């Protein structure tokens, strides 16, 4: 039945370029024509480029600036999308689809998607992360602390609190890539007030990669 | 982009309505509207196309239409099985495509939770480092949709704004947290930073200062 497979995404570095390619199957490549269409983490669906049937037309977003060239080959039944100066706001999944037609006329729908690759921009190697203690604030009742673990790459971290014997009111967020291509995440426990000064808040944090741990007091 | 909103729920059995606000170059000026779904960690799926049609295999209780330079996916008896994105897309006077910035729909099955927020401002170990960060921390909350807006004073701020998507905590309500990114200069030159998180209409609000 009818299928794409993209291939060729993983870590690439800033300035360089990159070419992605989708493999078609289960119906007559040369007669549609092809769209690649991307989505930064956990952004919306985005336009990318589309080439028709025959691969002599060529239709790019305006906002890839001229940085994107798609092409395809009808003998290997293979569509492609070409880079250069690659930047870190670059970093997405990159689907392939088909543009829908029939006696072919194009029919402005995209009827077939792949489960797309991944491509992540970053200029770096095994970067261990800062953690800077979030402090309670002057408040009290229930109080809020914490750890900003940010600038490491590859993912992820791991976070425990007073070596995991603090477990409730523990909220771990999820990371964020940020404009540098390193990313940040955060960690808060809840407790209360009265608790300040004579408990002890530790962040127990450890990056495989780059095989870095860290533990970070964190007081008023 | 054409314009949905950020988030639409309903209940099992509901009917509900994704708008998809564009211009007279895209959305009103072609009958070349599609809909797409995509469903956690899946490829996206096309729902309908051509404004109304529906593919071959594609439950009727999805239907499209248009009004002008809006257009509109409908979505009658909501079941479980629909929770997703979905995205409008259109054929645009320069013979591109166009994507809206998506939709979230949610198919309520416990009720409303508002968000708990919690605003820290940059820690001095990172000042000192020359560097700045708000963080802006956000739980509790159901569905799990939520808008977060800064302001640095009084005024809007799109820079140096990262957001993540909400994930389902251990208490099947959601969280999300947001990063304001400044320099140094920039957090001691304002008087204020409040963080504004909007959910199902309500708006929650936290700010901190400078010393
Ligand atoms: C989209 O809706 C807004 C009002 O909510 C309006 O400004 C705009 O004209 C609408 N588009 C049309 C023509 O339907």
């Amino acid at each position: 039945q009818e299928q794409l497979v993209e291939s060729g995404g993983g870590v690439v570095q800033p300035g360089g370029s990159l070419r992605l390619s989708c493999l078609a199957s289960g119906f007559t490549f040369h007669k549609y024509g092809m769209h690649w269409v991307r989505q930064a983490p956990g952004k919306g669906l985005e336009w990318v480029a589309l080439i028709s049937d025959d691969g002599m037309r060529k239709y790019h977003s305006d906002s890839m600036w001229g940085r994107v060239t798609i092409s395809r080959d009808n003998s290997k039944n293979t569509l492609y999308l070409q880079f250069s100066s690659l930047k870190v706001e670059d970093t997405a999944m990159f689907f392939c689809a088909r543009e829908a037609g029939g006696p072919y006329y194009n029919y402005h729908y995209m009827d077939v998607w792949g489960k797309g690759t991944t491509v992540t921009v970053s200029s770096a190697s095994t970067k261990g992360p800062s953690v800077f203690p979030l402090a309670p604030s002057s408040k009290g009742g229930t109080a809020a602390l914490g750890c900003l673990v940010k600038d490491y790459f590859p993912e992820p971290v791991t976070v425990s609190w007073n070596s995991g014997a603090l477990t409730s009111g523990v909220h771990t967020f999820p990371a964020v890539l940020q404009s540098s291509g390193l990313y940040s995440l955060s960690s808060v426990v809840t407790v209360p007030s009265s608790s300040l000064g004579t408990q002890t808040y530790i962040c127990n944090v450890n990056h495989k990669p780059s095989n870095t741990k860290v533990d970070k007091r964190v007081e008023p | 982009a054409l314009t949905q909103p950020a988030s639409v729920s309903g209940s099992p059995g509901q009917t509900i309505t994704i708008s998809c606000n564009g211009t007279s170059s895209d959305v009103g000026g072609f009958d070349s509207v599609s809909w797409y779904q995509q469903s956690p960690g899946k490829a996206p799926k096309v729902m309908v196309f051509d404004v109304s049609h529906r593919p071959s295999g594609i439950s009727n209780r999805f239907s499209g239409s248009k009004s002008g330079n809006t257009a509109s996916l409908t979505i009658s008896g909501l079941h479980i099985e629909d929770e997703g994105d979905y995205f409008c897309s259109s054929l645009t006077d320069r013979s591109h495509r166009i994507f809206g910035g998506g939709t979230k729909v949610t198919v309520l099955g416990q009720p409303k939770a508002a968000p708990s927020v919690t605003l820290f401002p940059p820690s001095s170990e990172e000042l000192q480092a020359n560097k700045a960060t708000l963080v802006c921390l956000i739980s509790d909350f159901y569905p799990g949709a939520v808008t977060v807006a800064w302001k640095a004073d009084s005024s809007p701020v799109k820079a140096g704004v990262e957001t993540t998507t909400p994930s389902k905590q251990s208490n099947n309500k959601y969280a999300a947290s947001s990063y304001l990114s400044l320099t140094p200069e920039q957090w001691k030159s304002h008087k204020s930073y409040s963080c504004q998180v909007t959910h199902e209409g309500s708006t929650v609000e936290k700010t901190v200062a400078p010393t």
